[PDB]
């Protein structure tokens, strides 16, 4: 999809280990 | 084809998986030109907007998940973003959200938005600072006449869609800005006076331009220690149309006659107010040399 | 003094607000100082002295002491001795009161540090009289930069009175152009008159240039060009009877054609059309005429009215026969 | 001229720069891993070093010097200079289960190395650091800030047996001696 | 050792000169001062005279904040606090100063 | 964006400074001041936010006073009043000769006044007696401050550690004075011990304006080097709340005549315009922002949320939300 949306809110930690 | 294509460009496409479907995405584009140019069905060309527009998104995810490999590879989960960055189609909001934010790939936040849709003044003139400030980037590796044409390229390409709508083309921002990065970086005068022609802006209205330009005064020029260069701006601009009058139209060339001769005039009266440098005598000279030119298109 | 000097701080100043200050300074010649750029990587605050030693005084202490040296430079060894004692007192001759030099206050003043230097000129003035121009210039210099603009022209008219006595003032009138035909307070007076337009003060280039008239009373060259200035700064603004009297004091006859190509173009495209026909003007009387019958009979006689101001025009001018001929042309 | 100079003053170097940077790194002396932490504490103690060329005025050595202060188990080293400024010239030396000699530290300068010699309670050492004349190529320094001969520092062996010794407990030290010599 | 300061003169603005006056202290004493008035964890105070300063002030006025005790105060009780937390971080200063004023050697050039 | 001005009106000469009256007393609360190369003139401003019977604004002259130099500042009296027969207008101003000129007129045909003399370089800032109208304050570039009576007798002063750029009277405690600095500090005396009381730091140089909030006198607020600067006296020594406002360098500030949490801020003259912003405590951003030809002074509306910029030949008004 072209139509771009900004979520800062929740995002996943990429510098980071998955739980 | 085209819904077999589809099927090896849905879920298929960069590869985002990431190297071998982007031959997928350009021969898919291949075979529907080659449907079109055989048989020009309504629905085979719609069909290749649909991936021309994929085909800009699949660079910027390979732009994406190169980078992280090229920036971040000794982070563990960098190999979870390349498995993502992988394996679907990741719209704009994906790109930004999940990737380019988190591994703060601000080369890649430039590109999504390049290619993020266009919305009136504040945003636009971000986005054409934005444009051109990725294409400056990118272009680093080469010398100025190379960087002047793809800027010239990317402008007019873009120029040519958006300045039929005077709400997306800020034209008198994007005078300005290319005018300050010529002023900086010691490319043509030409420059941005070519770029303009060559989308076919009308030479009058970029006069119009130049004129509050200079008449702004802007610390900026002086700054840069080049304090009349919009004025050599403007004395290539007007023998430009003096030595090929076609760029006006024929009923209206000789209202433009006069006013090129009336700011002809505020500029030899501008500089001759100014202390007496090789710079301000040859300027004096070389619009004075115009004057006498403008004095025969009448 | 320079105990004080010796202990109050500089400021830590932006680059930005440096090389501002400098292409700000440059407009008055007074600078090879583009050095100045190369050491500014420094992890402390420095005092107004130290600043002063490291980027002015040292440069020339170190001219000096080995300007007529004693031995063959490949022959002299140092001696801290000799040389700690000689160049701090160097810098306490480069630090005197009387110095007619002005290298510290120049020093102050190239590097932006504005509240230091008018405290030290403040702590100096009352019994100091030497440099007095310098320092009203560069307290001026000071008004300046803090936006107390009105002030720094009056700092700038006082300090015009020494201009001619104190080798700093007479530095700063100096040029490689050999035309000295100006008096050294017009010289003076168009390096000021740069600078308030580099900024951009026109009430004060303005006041200053009128102030700098009396001074030139004749030359022709410089009243064409200044006069042409203040038409100009009076024109950009609204101020068009001011702009008006400016230009009839012109003595160039070819500048008060440009000038009112200038005027007639502004007023016509502020619509201020009443400044524009009680206007006495001088000599351009057929040019408007000339420019308003062009237009007129290239027009559309239904669109503008050109044909009943060209009339009022010509009776307001006492000449009914022209309008009489012109409202025919027109029925 | 001079005069008969019959008093000084002293200045400070009470530098208002962030806390110079003293670069620490920990000399771990195979062996001392034996020591009983019976430690004896010496005094404090400081000392410095001139270059051969130092007085001279087309110099790369001109006004620099070396100095140096120990306490406990450490030794800290600097390059100083009155003409430019001195990158990395900062370094801390940490001596594992030993403790550092009052005084136990000597320069010898070398038409191509620095080489400096340390002395602790259990083991001695030679430090080896290039000349400014091998460094540089040049009557000419164009820069505004240099490399001290302490930069590069980080490349050394303190493990190296050419560099590093137990001291030999006979003959053995005379206990409680803070006295030494060393040389080349 | 200790400063005097006049019924016309603000007490912080006294010792806030002194403090940071050229070569009366090192920015090594007065950090030891700092984070040992501040009774902290080992902060690497990395700072700059113009960082120092408000690390210093901000101490002292988080100390004083922590000795007004009732509601309703007299001009000249803040005063008196004001001089004493100074002093007691001035004082201190002093003797990181002491500590690392004093001599361990000589050395000389003969070159 | 910029806003337009609300109102504007037109002048003698050019405008350098312009205030309002700030006090009740009799009917002369709508009465404004302003200063030029030769003079100083009193009118008043009625607007259709407070008389609902006009159109947007009058603006009304009552007298220019003519006095051969420029003035550089403006400070009203108590005393003022326009319920009285003859009516009283009282005021002072600062001028390009080092003085102060104190005026008193019934509005007859008159060009009367008297000057105190004894600063020794230019006059920032001056402030009445807010209560009883009977001495005047003053700061210099002379390092001073200096307290005068209407004999015109210089009766107290206070020695500084720069030019004085700022000063306020306190309304009810009148024995108190705050003074601020071009060095960064802002200080607080008494007038009846002749001491100083706290002071404050702006970490920032030059200060070029302070200012103090007389609906809530806890809060100080001022400009320095690019921002504004708002101190807790309850609190800290310095800046509470602290941010970059103009890039141009900052010049002036005044709280509200009415909100203890709105203010305004101007720019330095910028080569054709000086800026201006609206702040509010509330707010991330300014709430307004203008943009004025040689735009100059800065002051409020004695009972409206609407401010008053001068400028070339000219007045400018803007009314605000809060």
């Amino acid at each position: 999809i072209k139509k771009l949306v900004l979520k800062n809110l929740n995002n996943s930690n990429l510098f980071s280990p998955v739980n | 084809a085209a819904r077999v294509l589809s099927r090896l460009a849905d879920m298929h496409s960069t590869e985002i998986s990431l190297q071998q479907r982007l031959e997928y995405i350009a021969r898919a584009i291949l075979s529907a030109k080659s449907s079109t140019a055989i048989s020009s069905i309504a629905a085979d060309g719609e069909f290749l907007h649909e991936l021309e527009e994929k085909m800009e998104v699949a660079r910027i995810q390979l732009q994406i998940q190169e980078t992280l490999q090229r920036q971040y590879s000794h982070h563990s989960s960098v190999q979870d973003a390349v498995s993502q960055l992988d394996s679907e189609l990741m719209d704009i909001t994906k790109l930004y959200g999940e990737f380019a934010d988190p591994f703060k790939l601000a080369e890649c936040k430039l590109a999504i938005i390049h290619c993020a849709g266009y919305s009136d003044p504040i945003l636009v003139q971000t986005l054409w600072q934005d444009i051109i400030e990725k294409e400056l980037s990118d272009s680093v590796t080469l010398s100025s006449s190379d960087r002047m044409h793809a800027l010239s390229l990317k402008i007019v390409l873009l120029g040519k869609i958006y300045a039929g709508t005077p709400r997306f083309f800020p034209l008198d921002f994007i005078v300005q800005f290319l005018e300050q990065q010529v002023c900086t970086l010691n490319w043509d005068v030409g420059f941005v006076i070519q770029t303009m022609n060559e989308i076919g802006v009308p030479l009058p209205r970029l006069l119009e331009v130049y004129d509050q330009l200079f008449k702004s005064r802007d610390p900026f020029w002086n700054r840069m220690k080049k304090p009349l260069h919009l004025l050599d701006c403007i004395h290539v601009l007007l023998i430009r149309y003096v030595e090929n009058p076609s760029q006006v139209l024929n009923c209206e060339r000789r209202r433009f006659t006069n006013l090129c001769l009336d700011a002809v005039c505020g500029y030899l009266v501008e500089l001759q107010s100014m202390s007496s440098s090789v710079a301000v005598q040859a300027i004096t000279g070389n619009f004075k040399s115009l004057q006498a030119k403008l004095e025969r298109l009448h | 003094l320079i105990k004080w000097g010796s202990e109050c701080l500089a400021t830590d100043v932006p680059l930005d607000t440096l090389e501002s200050n400098l292409q700000h300074l440059s407009v008055l010649e007074l600078t090879d100082s583009g050095a100045l750029m190369a050491n500014r990587f420094v992890s402390s605050p420095q005092t107004i002295v130290e600043l002063f030693f490291q980027e002015v005084a040292r440069k020339h202490i170190i001219s000096h002491l080995f300007s007529q040296p004693k031995a063959p430079l490949s022959q002299t060894g140092l001696n801290w001795p000799e040389m700690i004692t000689a160049i701090t007192s160097y810098l306490l001759q480069l630090l005197w009161p009387s110095n007619p030099g002005c290298l510290f206050l120049e020093c102050l003043m190239g590097n932006c540090q504005y509240v230091q230097l008018q405290d030290y000129i403040q702590l100096l003035h009352p019994w100091c009289q030497v440099n007095v121009g310098s320092c009203r210039f560069m307290l001026g210099r000071c008004y300046l930069v803090t936006g107390e603009g009105q002030k720094a022209l009056e700092c700038f008219c006082q300090a015009a009175s020494e201009v001619g006595k104190e080798e700093f003032l007479d530095r700063l009138i100096r040029s490689e152009d050999g035309e000295i035909v100006s008096t050294p307070r017009l010289q003076y007076y168009d390096k000021v008159l740069r600078l308030l337009d580099v900024i951009g003060l026109p009430e004060l280039v303005i006041q200053l240039a009128t102030s700098a008239i009396t001074e030139a009373g004749d030359d022709w060259k410089s009243q064409a060009t200044l006069r042409t200035c203040i038409f100009k700064h009076h024109l950009d603004l609204g101020h068009n009877s001011q702009a008006y009297e400016a230009l009839t004091q012109i003595p160039d006859s070819s500048r008060q054609l440009d000038c009112l190509r200038q005027l007639v173009v502004v007023l016509c495209e502020r619509s201020q059309l009443q400044d524009l026909v009680e206007f006495p003007y001088v000599n351009l009387h057929n040019e408007v005429v000339g420019i308003i019958e062009s237009r007129a009979r290239a027009v559309d006689l239904m669109t503008h009215n050109y044909y009943e101001l060209l009339y009022a025009f010509h009776i307001y001018r006492h000449n009914y026969r022209k309008a009489g001929t012109v409202m025919f042309e027109y029925g | 001229a001079g005069a008969l100079e019959r008093s000084f003053v002293e200045l400070s170097g009470a530098e208002r720069e962030r806390p110079r940077h003293f670069r620490e790194f920990t000399v771990c002396s195979i062996g001392t891993a034996n020591a009983v932490a019976g430690a004896v504490k010496y005094s404090e103690s400081a000392g410095g070093f001139y270059y051969v060329e130092s007085g001279k005025l087309f110099s790369v050595t001109r006004n620099r010097f070396i100095h140096w202060k120990t306490s406990g188990d450490t030794l800290e080293l600097m390059e100083e200079s009155l003409d430019i400024n001195l990158l990395n010239n900062a370094i801390r030396l940490k001596f594992q289960n030993c403790s550092v000699l009052p005084g136990g530290v000597y320069v010898s300068e070398t038409q191509n190395r620095v080489i400096i010699l340390m002395l602790t309670n259990q083991t001695v050492h030679r430090l080896l650091l290039p000349h400014p004349s091998r460094m540089y190529r040049s009557e000419l320094v164009v820069d505004s800030q240099m490399q001290s001969i302490f930069t590069d520092i980080g490349k050394v062996d303190f493990t190296d047996p050419c560099n590093y010794q137990l001291i030999p407990a006979v003959p053995g030290i005379s206990p409680n001696s803070t006295a030494s010599t060393a040389w080349l | 050792e200790e400063i005097v300061i006049r019924d016309d003169q603000d007490p912080r603005e006294m010792y806030l000169q002194s403090l940071f006056t050229p070569g009366q202290f090192t920015n090594e004493a007065l950090c030891k001062a700092l984070q040992i008035f501040c009774r902290g964890t080992e902060r690497n105070l990395d700072l700059s005279w113009s960082e120092l300063k408000k690390e210093v002030t901000l101490a002292v006025e988080n100390e004083l904040q922590g000795s007004v005790t009732e509601y309703e105060f007299s001009q000249e009780e803040f005063r008196n606090l004001q001089q004493e937390f100074w002093c007691k971080f001035y004082a201190c200063c002093l003797q990181y100063q002491e500590a690392l004023s004093h001599p361990l050697a000589l050395h000389l050039n003969p070159h | 964006a910029s806003r337009n001005a609300a109102y504007t009106v037109d002048c003698e000469d050019y405008v350098h400074v312009v205030e309002f009256n700030p006090f009740e007393n009799g009917d002369s609360g709508n009465l404004i001041a302003y200063g030029g190369n030769n003079y100083v003139v009193i009118g008043t401003c009625t607007f259709q936010e407070e008389e609902a019977d006009v159109e947007g604004i009058q603006y009304k002259t009552l007298r220019t006073f003519h006095h051969g130099v420029r003035v550089d500042g403006i400070a009203w009296s108590p005393e003022t009043r326009l319920d009285s027969l003859p009516p009283v207008i009282k005021f002072c101003t600062s001028a390009a000769d080092m003085k102060i000129r104190l005026f008193t007129s019934d509005l007859q045909d008159k060009n009367e006044y008297k000057v105190l003399e004894g600063h020794t370089d230019f006059i920032n800032g001056l402030v009445f007696d807010p209560k009883e109208g009977q001495e005047i304050a003053s700061v210099s570039d002379d390092h001073t401050c200096r307290i005068w009576n209407l004999e015109g007798v210089q009766t107290a002063h206070f020695v500084l550690h720069s030019p004085g750029m700022s000063v306020c009277w306190h309304p009810e405690e009148t024995f108190k004075l705050m003074v601020a600095e071009k060095n960064g500090t802002i200080r607080f005396y008494d007038l009846l011990a002749q001491q100083a009381i706290l002071s404050l730091e702006s970490e920032q140089v030059p200060l070029m304006s302070a200012h103090w909030c007389l609906k809530n006198t806890f809060k100080v607020g001022a400009v320095a080097g690019n921002d504004w600067l708002i101190w807790d006296i309850t609190r800290s020594s310095y800046p509470q709340n602290k941010r970059p406002v103009h890039m141009d360098r900052a010049c002036l500030f005044r709280w509200s005549t009415i909100s203890e949490n709105l203010f305004a801020t101007t720019g330095y003259p910028g080569k054709m315009a000086s800026q201006f912003q609206i702040h509010h405590l509330g707010h991330p951003q300014p709430i307004l922002m203008g943009s004025v030809a040689v735009g100059s002074g800065l002051s409020w509306h004695r009972t409206l949320p609407l401010c008053v910029i001068g400028g070339d030949h000219k007045l400018l008004f803007w009314v605000t939300e809060v």
